[PDB]
RNA sequence: UAAGGUGAUAUGAACCGUUAUAACCGGCGAUUUCCGAAUGGGGAAACCCAGUGUGUUUCGACACACUAUCAUUAACUGAAUCCAUAGGUUAAUGAGGCGAACCGGGGGAACUGAAACAUCUAAGUACCCCGAGGAAAAGAAAUCAACCGAGAUUCCCCCAGUAGCGGCGAGCGAACGGGGAGCAGCCCAGAGCCUGAAUCAGUGUGUGUGUUAGUGGAAGCGUCUGGAAAGGCGCGCGAUACAGGGUGACAGCCCCGUACACAAAAAUGCACAUGCUGUGAGCUCGAUGAGUAGGGCGGGACACGUGGUAUCCUGUCUGAAUA
RNA sequence: AGGACCGAACCGACUAAUGUUGAAAAAUUAGCGGAUGACUUGUGGCUGGGGGUGAAAGGCCAAUCAAACCGGGAGAUAGCU
RNA sequence: GCUCGCCGGAAGACCAAGGGUUCCUGUCCAACGUUAAUCGGGGCAGGGUGAGUCGACCCCUAAGGCGAGGCCGAAAGGCGUAGUCGAUGGGAAACAGGUUAAUAUUCCUGUACUUGGUGUUACUGCGAAGGGGGGACGGAGAAGGCUAUGUUGGCCGGGCG
RNA sequence: UACGGUGCUGAAGCAACAAAUGCCCUGCUUCCAGGAAAAGCCUCUAAGCAUCAGGUAACAUCAAAUCGUACCCCAAACCG
């Protein structure tokens, strides 16, 4: 499943247009990664498939506050 | 003395069931298998007896 | 409850005959009583085992309807309508227009 | 000792006393119309508990239930278990 | 000719039977539609 | 409620009661095989085979209860590795599946129309999937308006086939404002102060209104035709009942009824006057929600087809000030 | 030994005749090809429709195939009968 | 009942699939039978399938299917480890004679075979999703030794045509 | 004689020869195209248990449940 796993960007469809204003229709699908990060709380590298926006919330939040909200959503790591 | 089973309100009737079936809805099926004439409502009125006696016994832990 | 019960003296009002008085047998559960000497009729029975051997001519009553029949008033000698008038368990019949129970 | 007696209602009928039943009869077993799941011990603990009378052995076999309706109400009869239980020396029965 | 239908009651019952449809999503929403129809026979098992 | 019953084709046999326990109807309770989400494992639905724990026994074996997966929590165990952690076991609570339509969301056509067809239309329709409720969504202004002002959302009637969009073709199509239906606002990001002070649930003594059975309920007789009067001819009567259905032809007064009065053990729907419990009122002011608003590049929605194109949403890359 | 030879079962289908409102929605009767192999067959499985599979013919995919069958768009549209 | 003809590597018999009472008996001849039918696979009624040894079930696996977690997916779902299914294969054991109108390796007679539980006597290191062995595997061809079976001879019971 | 079928008795019941595509044969030979798996079965120990449990031989006893079994048997009962 193609999900940013801290922001939730999913996948979304909206069609192609070319220059005769043709619809054929694409996805736009995310720019997910997968990512080790390391936690000084609890001392353990843990993994997560992020996309780059989702590393820029990690870089701007930090990370074990993201963590407690991905553990308030109920949503394994 | 209240209701219409005071017969069956009484202790250890268990036994009374057994007795209802044991031999006597057995007996009343051999005979109504060889072919007779009271035992044609003599087994649904043993029958009806035989589940008054199984839900008196249903009902209540202490018989 | 029922207006004419199982062993009432009954006078017909319409239906073959009008005048004649007899006491009701028995009451179907669909509404046709059975009235003895009223509708008579004599049937064909057919030669059957056990039950009605032979067959015959036997005259046996008919089953006429509830409404075609009325109670008769033992005091004046007419049809009579009744109706129901108690509060408790047990619901007597009296006469209409003579007000006496039955 | 014997298993308990509620479960001893599983003699239903003995039979219809056709030429099959009597001739074994005669020759040496009797046959009993029986339950749906009765097992063979049960047959053999009801026959020495309601009769008097020892089994040697019992076979078992249940028969399909016929049709026997024409086209205007297709039915069929329901499936019954028959017994014969084997009485050597000494059938009361 | 060796005609069409060739019978097998395993087949049969892998294929088209109760299981073999209440396993798929559309196997129960076939079964769904034909309760709704109200059919006697069900599937083709008996 | 009761003098009649043991459901129908369905007669018969054998019976049960006759105002007090026949049947029938209503409330609550009891049993409820097997399959089926099927849930102890498996399977060809309605079958095969287990494990553990209690009980009975010259002993052949039986009876009952539990044992699926997942989520959350609690306890105990617990590797690579030292601590931990992953993992395993146990216990609690919840879910699963079905359902005709309505609701929200993730996707999403083509026939057809354009007298072809690709932009457009059909159409965010048909269809698939997910989720929830008795309704759902939306909902309390970073909204409209125009220098006057209205004050949340939703629904109906105009504005109006208008302004507008558009191979400016086919076609799509608002808003402002006005009349209605209903009309209730609040809370956290917060400390201190007085502190179940008013609301929101749960549970309960009691009343009222319903429901699930029902009880009374008016008044018609002659004659004629006729197989049979409910029809015809006379004389009466009831009507807060002349709605309706049968009764041997067309019945207000023959029977069920109907109008209208009455009735509830037992369980449940609203109003709660109401006792207890859980959450919390009002004075000062710190902040009033940052990878956000905005932007670049592709798109989608708004009537609006990127056009001079505002507004909203974001797949990629950046990115402020903070009354 | 042999994708050897003659020839039954078995597999197939080259010629003729009859059938063609047939016994049969491709068969019967004479002949015919292969018949230890790239054979044939029973049982179970797998591959699903702009897909499968094909010693290749637009062959086959349930008596249906230049694109299966069923239900829904759908009362498609029809300047044509 | 006597003749005649047809098949006899089946047009005989027994299994498997499939079907489901079509099997046997009494009765009936409207409807079915390409005709009548006294007959039938037809109507109606009654009867009938007997298992420790034959199959299924069971214990194992193949192709393949489902799959706790898991990996991947816009949802639906796709794949797959542990595991759990799946015979068309590998696992224990019964034959001969008789019987019914209809069942027989199932009933009866005779003679046996296999696997477990329990009890006793004597001896004693027993112990597994573990290791090993076995199960365990092809095509073709040639003997050799047999048996099922058949012919002849003896023997016996009849014939004297 | 129910005219099919029952009670009793029942002689000989042996050799030689030809015998398969069946049995030895899951064998032998030969060849390349190199010919399933697991369980039952036979041994060995690991953790454990030591007059225990368990195994082995004999004997006795008990159990082997449940389902299918009729009939069609290359067809008038299957698919047409």
């Amino acid at each position: 499943s193609r999900v940013c796993q801290v922001t939730g960007k999913r996948p979304v469809t909206g069609n192609n247009r070319s220059h005769a204003l043709n619809a054929t229709k694409r996805r736009f699908l995310p720019n997910l990664h997968s990512h080790r990060f390391w936690v000084e709380s609890e001392k353990r590298f843990v993994t997560l498939r992020v996309s780059a926006k989702g590393m820029r919330v990690i870089d701007k939040k930090g990370i074990d506050t993201v963590l407690a909200e991905l553990r308030a959503r109920g949503e394994k790591y | 003395m209240k209701a219409k089973e005071l017969r069956e309100k009484s202790v250890e009737e268990l036994n009374t069931e057994l007795l209802n079936l044991l031999r006597e809805q057995f007996n009343l099926r051999m005979q109504a298998a060889s072919g007779q004439l009271q035992q044609s409502h003599l087994l649904k009125q043993v029958r009806r007896d035989v589940a008054r006696v199984k839900t008196l016994l249903n009902e209540k832990a202490g018989a | 409850a029922a207006k004419i019960r199982r062993d009432d003296e009954v006078i017909v009002l319409t239906g073959k005959d009008k005048g004649k008085r007899g006491k009701v047998k028995n009451v179907l559960s669909s509404g046709k009583v059975i009235v003895e000497g009223i509708n008579l009729v004599k049937k064909h029975q057919k030669p059957v085992p056990a039950l009605n051997q032979p067959g015959g001519i036997v005259e046996k009553e008919a089953a006429i309807q509830v409404s075609n029949v009325a109670i008769f008033n033992a005091a004046t000698g007419k049809a009579d309508r009744v109706g129901f008038r108690f509060e408790d368990g047990k619901k007597v019949r009296f006469f209409k227009s003579n007000s006496e129970t039955i | 000792m014997i298993r308990e007696e509620r479960l001893l209602k599983v003699l239903r009928a003995p039979h219809v006393s056709e030429k099959a039943s009597t001739a074994m009869e005669k020759s040496n077993t009797i046959v009993l119309k029986v339950a749906k799941d009765a097992t063979k011990a049960e047959i053999k603990a009801a026959v020495q508990k309601l009769f008097e009378v020892e089994v040697e052995v019992v076979n078992t076999l249940v028969v399909k239930g016929k049709v026997k309706r024409h086209g205007q109400r297709i039915g069929r009869r329901s499936d019954w278990k028959k017994a014969y239980v084997t009485l050597k020396e000494g059938q009361n029965l | 000719m060796k005609r069409t239908f060739q019978p097998s009651v395993l087949k049969r019952n892998r294929s088209h039977g109760f299981r073999a449809r209440m396993a798929t999503k559309n196997g129960r929403q076939v079964l769904a539609r034909r309760r709704a129809k109200g059919r006697a026979r069900l599937t083709v098992s008996k």
